[PDB]
């Protein structure tokens, strides 16, 4: 498609793609124990701990509006991983940071953990949308299988599993029914299904199988158009 | 529930529209978007993301609505010496060595 | 079929409407409501 | 037998959720077209989770941009020819500060 | 004793050691299990920020005064200082340098006060360093194996005994102290992997070290001694003896 | 009743020192100014996230799953998504 | 006491082990009940957790469910030395004879 043709893209004064230890003119420089007489300074070898503790709370924390849900439970802590990893697994040497890397992240989970005890960070909020949404989805399923009723994922599955012996029965010099050929069939319902959403199956011509629908239309009496003019 | 024909295609993709003189001089500058609604769309993040721990624990879930399935999550998670379940086969010799074990019979 | 469970946690004081956090995207629908 | 008749049978459900996930996104890929002709606010909800994401930044004050993004190509684009050529660092907060001071026989801390 | 403590539950030894990124304070301390969502407090009441900050910052550093309160009552810090600051007080309007002379004294004295009344601190990486070099100890310990069971390090009160420690029966040293400087506590160790413990005591005081006036290490181990408790096995390791440390070196008696 | 609250008087504020009434205009302009910049500032961190976590990836690198994509993918998934693995899973682990 | 279980109100129960072989079936059965645990029946007292697809957060997740059933309070300093099965099963022993000594729970 496209490319980045600059060949010094990533050049920094530092070095190639270096994100861990920009260039300035205060850089760092040692100390002696002879010739200090008195020092300022916030470093501490209390990170490692702090690392420690800040997973603890920010799991336990968040488990308290859970309501127990052991599916979600599993799923948080895959999620609450990977924002932990990030210094191991980076591109970026984490361990050549400026002035400590590890305080830098220690300081700043704990910042998402302030927001986490008040049950206002945002992962949260955006965790019991998407459960809920997942969890009327499911309930809509089973309220449909308690009547007898066939889901509509149920009856995806089966005429799909009926079209793949229609395609073997045929392909008779040829025995690989690859997962390529399998897909491009599924794919094909499903851009047929996904179009009968919003125009559902009447007749025997199937999901969006009317002509008639792109026909000129115009808004209903009751429902005019509410931004702009018409004419 | 009816499907309509496999061979054909939803009736969006065939309906067509042609131009004439005059045309409107106007140029679309976006796309209308009136109602902040996007449901049944899965988030078109999920691109290019490599095998992780979602992987193997999204196909536990998938295994475990049918009854084959619970068979295979039960007897991996106990009867198998891997130190991970992002199982990754480079070699076959753990599946060479089976089939001689088996053979001989 | 193991019956999943009624609903999630409902914040008390996030809306579709009245998001909690802010960002420029819900400034943004905000403004193209106006103009 | 029915050691690796199970194991290979998880191992291909582990890869055949993978390749559902490639497939599943160049369908709904289908209907996004035109990245530079949607909305903010709606090219946002095709991404589904970025908004949140940019929640977290303004929320925990990290507006410097690309902080927390491990290869910041945005901030090398706007800086091919930016005097002192450099990016920020990795999660670099605007509040935090390292600065020390020490005092030594000589002047200035030398 | 840890003098700053709130109701915190975890991490004891190390809350004022610990210098958090928070703006303010989390909404709960923190949680020893899952709770439900109605046992904490939605959108906590109005002015919480500066209540925490009082109960968690303000109050445990004050209850670090009182409870070392015995370690700043000596007549430099209560008659002395308080009475020159009276002395100039009474020429405040004269002009400005009276009132200079007549809070620097009181400057002094917080400062004596808010070093005195600090936790004592030992240089620990030292210690761990120390025991990790005995053989005796790696045999049953390991630094990634060891686990802390209980820590006690307090000052010892009053003067000691005026036959072990004369150094301390010196009247112009007693004007400025009320104390001696010294302090005592244990260790409650235990090792995961080999399933012995031991309990690490040890007796600290400050010594001059190559120089005339400035103190060489404020907490010096003079004693250290390991009781090693193992499946069947008890063994005694001395690490310092006290009668052999005592006769080569001796406390530093700090003034001011 | 104290005479702390005769600070609240703007009737005869020309008779003690007539200032208020002007220094509270620069504080309205300065509030206005600050809100023009900061909200520049903190609103424009969202182009560079747009485009990072769109573009930023290669081929030659891991990209890892984020929390957001963690939740999206295991709790967020559609009907199709969940035919198509169970449809792959019957026809090629059970029915061979 | 009381914790949510899939939406119901049930009451939390702690236990008290106090045998040596209750320990071992304690923890076994705690690490096995682990989601991300492998090869759980080859799991033996003297199985190290890396081996079984565990890493330093997931010993944090276990000691996490140690205090629930339990009522410990592990201090930050003790998780990360938590490496075996051994280990847990030593350090339960270790805050028994700890409080059946001094009467208190250790420093946390
Ligand atoms: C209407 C409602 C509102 C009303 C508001 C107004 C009401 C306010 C009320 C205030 C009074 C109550 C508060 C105090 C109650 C404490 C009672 C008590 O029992 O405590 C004992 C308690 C002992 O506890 P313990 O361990 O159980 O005792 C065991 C043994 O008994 C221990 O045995 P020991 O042998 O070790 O003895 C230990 C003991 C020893 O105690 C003593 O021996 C007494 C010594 C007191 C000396 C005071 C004079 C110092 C100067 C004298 C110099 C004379 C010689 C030179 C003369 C030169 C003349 C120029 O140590 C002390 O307790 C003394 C601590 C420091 C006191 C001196 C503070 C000096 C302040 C100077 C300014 C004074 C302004 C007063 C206000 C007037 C103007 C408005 O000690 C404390 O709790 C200390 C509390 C904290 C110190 C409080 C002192 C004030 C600190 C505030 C700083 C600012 C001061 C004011 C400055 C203002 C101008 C800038
Ligand atoms: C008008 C709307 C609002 C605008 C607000 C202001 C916008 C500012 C936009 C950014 C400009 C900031 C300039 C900083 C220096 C950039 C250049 C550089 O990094 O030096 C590298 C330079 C340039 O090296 P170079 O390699 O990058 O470029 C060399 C040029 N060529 C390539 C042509 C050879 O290298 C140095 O080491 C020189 C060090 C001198 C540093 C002087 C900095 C002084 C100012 C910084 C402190 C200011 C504090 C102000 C805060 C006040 C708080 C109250
Ligand atoms: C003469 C009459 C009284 C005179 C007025 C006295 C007013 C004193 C209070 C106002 C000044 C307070 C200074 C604010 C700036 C420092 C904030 C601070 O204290 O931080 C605590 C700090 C906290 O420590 P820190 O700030 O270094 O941080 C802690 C470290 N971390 C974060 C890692 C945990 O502790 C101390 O400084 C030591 C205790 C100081 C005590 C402060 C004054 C208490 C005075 C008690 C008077 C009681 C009688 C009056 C009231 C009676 C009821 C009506
Ligand atoms: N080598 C150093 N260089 C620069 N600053 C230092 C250095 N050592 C200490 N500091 C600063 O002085 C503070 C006190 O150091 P100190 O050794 O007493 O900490 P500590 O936690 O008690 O160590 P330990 O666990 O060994 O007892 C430190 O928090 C640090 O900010
Ligand atoms: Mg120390």
């Amino acid at each position: 498609g496209y490319k980045i043709r600059n060949k010094s893209i990533f050049w920094t004064r530092a070095g190639w793609k270096n994100n861990w230890h920009p260039k300035n003119f205060n850089a760092p420089r040692p100390s002696y124990g002879e010739f200090t007489m008195g020092i300022r300074c916030r470093n501490d070898h209390h990170s490692f701990l702090r690392y420690v503790q800040t997973y603890r709370n920010m799991s336990r924390h968040c488990k308290q509006y859970f309501l127990g849900d052991k599916q979600l439970e599993e799923t948080f802590i895959l999620g609450l991983r990977s924002l932990f990893l990030v210094p191991y697994d980076s591109q970026c040497l984490t361990d050549q940071i400026k002035h400590g890397g590890e305080r830098r992240f220690v300081d700043q989970l704990d910042r998402d953990f302030e927001l986490i005890s008040y049950n206002t960070h945002p992962y949260q909020l955006f965790t019991y949308t998407v459960r809920n949404e997942h969890l009327a989805w499911k309930n809509e399923q089973y309220e449909k299988i308690q009547k007898g009723e066939k889901t509509f994922e149920q009856e995806l599955l089966d005429y799909l599993d009926e079209q793949v012996l229609a395609e073997k029965a045929k392909l008779r010099d040829g025995q690989n029914f690859s997962i390529e050929r399998m897909t491009e069939i599924a794919l094909h319902v499903f851009r047929k299904a996904r179009a009968g959403k919003v125009r559902p199956a009447q007749d025997v011509r199937g999901p969006d199988g009317n002509v008639n629908d792109f026909l000129e239309q115009r808004r209903p009496f009751e429902h005019p158009n509410p931004t702009g003019v018409t004419h | 529930l009816q499907w309509g024909s496999l061979a054909e295609r939803p009736m969006v993709d065939r309906v067509m529209s042609t131009s004439t003189w005059p045309v409107p001089y106007y140029q679309r500058l976006f796309k209308a978007y009136p109602i902040r609604e996007k449901k049944d769309k899965m988030s078109l993040l999920l691109s290019d993301i490599d095998i992780d721990d979602t992987n193997w624990y999204q196909a536990k879930d998938f295994l475990r609505g049918s009854f084959r399935g619970r068979q295979i999550v039960d007897y991996v998670e106990n009867n198998i010496a891997s130190n991970t379940y992002i199982l990754i086969q480079q070699d076959v010799a753990n599946m060479a060595k089976a089939y001689v074990h088996d053979i001989c019979g | 079929m193991k019956k999943p469970m009624a609903k999630a946690y409902e914040h008390p004081y996030n809306s579709e409407h009245h998001p909690l956090n802010f960002s420029a995207v819900k400034i943004a629908e905000t403004f193209h409501d106006f103009i | 037998l029915d050691d690796i008749e199970n194991e290979l049978s998880f191992h291909a459900a582990i890869w055949l959720n993978a390749y559902a996930d490639y497939t599943m996104f160049l369908f709904e890929l289908e209907e996004y077209n035109d990245p530079n002709d949607y909305l903010m606010h709606e090219n946002f909800d095709f991404f589904r989770g970025l908004e949140t994401e940019l929640e977290e930044l303004t929320e925990t004050h990290n507006y410097i941009p690309g902080a927390k993004d491990d290869v910041n190509l945005r901030g090398y684009l706007a800086t091919q020819f930016a005097w002192g050529k450099k990016v920020i660092s990795f999660y670099r907060h605007p509040a935090d500060d390292f600065k020390c001071a020490k005092a030594t026989k000589n002047m200035l801390g030398r | 004793q840890m003098g700053f403590s709130s109701d915190n539950p975890y991490n004891k030894r190390w809350e004022y050691k610990w210098k958090h990124s928070y703006y303010t304070y989390p909404r709960d301390y923190e949680h020893t299990e899952v709770r439900k969502p109605q046992d904490s407090k939605d959108v906590p009441p109005i002015y919480f920020a500066y209540y925490k900050d009082f109960v968690d910052r303000w109050l445990p550093g004050m209850n670090m005064w009182w409870q070392r309160r015995h370690r700043i009552f000596d007549k430099f810090n209560v008659y002395f200082l308080p009475g020159m600051s009276l002395f100039f007080y009474q020429f405040a309007d004269l002009a400005l340098g009276f009132k200079i002379m007549a809070a620097f004294p009181l400057f002094l004295a917080y400062t004596r006060i808010r070093d005195k009344t600090l936790d004592p601190d030992f240089k620990e990486t030292y210690l761990r360093d120390m025991i990790y070099q005995n053989p005796e100890i790696t045999k049953y310990f390991n630094e990634e194996t060891i686990h802390v069971l209980d820590y006690e390090f307090e000052y010892l009160p009053g003067y000691l005994c005026p036959e072990k420690f004369p150094e301390y029966q010196n009247k112009t040293w007693q004007f400025f102290n009320t104390d001696t400087a010294q302090a005592e506590g244990f260790f409650k160790f235990g090792d995961v992997e080999s399933g012995a413990t031991m309990t690490l005591k040890f007796k600290t005081m400050p010594i001059p070290g190559k120089f005339r006036y400035q103190v060489g290490e404020p907490f010096y181990f003079y004693d250290l001694r390991a009781e090693i408790k193992c499946d069947g096995v008890y063994k005694e390791v001395v690490l310092v003896d006290e009668k052999e440390s005592l006769k080569k070196i001796r406390p530093f008696l700090f003034l001011i | 009743i104290l005479d702390y609250l005769f600070l609240l008087d703007l009737n005869d504020d020309l008779t003690r020192k007539a200032v208020f009434e002007q220094v509270i205009i620069f504080i309205f302009i300065y509030c206005t100014m600050n809100f023009l910049a900061w909200s520049t500032v903190v609103e424009l961190i969202w182009p560079t996230h747009f485009f990072n976590r769109r573009h930023s990836s290669s081929q030659e690198f891991i990209r890892f799953r984020t929390y957001t994509e963690v939740l999206l993918k295991i709790s967020a998934y559609n009907d199709f998504f969940y035919v198509l693995n169970n449809y792959y899973y019957n026809q090629k682990l059970i029915l061979k | 006491l009381t914790q949510y279980v899939e939406g119901q109100i049930v009451n939390r129960n702690q236990l008290t082990l106090k045998k040596q072989e209750d320990i071992e079936q304690y923890v076994l059965k705690l690490v096995r009940g682990y989601f991300r645990t492998t090869n759980k029946q080859g799991l033996n007292i003297n199985s190290v957790l890396q081996d079984h697809g565990l890493d330093e957060f997931d010993s944090i997740e276990l000691a996490m469910q140690v205090e629930e059933d339990l009522g410990y309070v592990i201090s930050a300093e003790t998780i990360p030395v938590l490496n075996k099965v051994k280990h847990f099963v030593n350090y339960i022993n270790h805050v028994e004879q700890f409080k059946a000594e001094n009467g208190k729970a250790p420093i946390a």
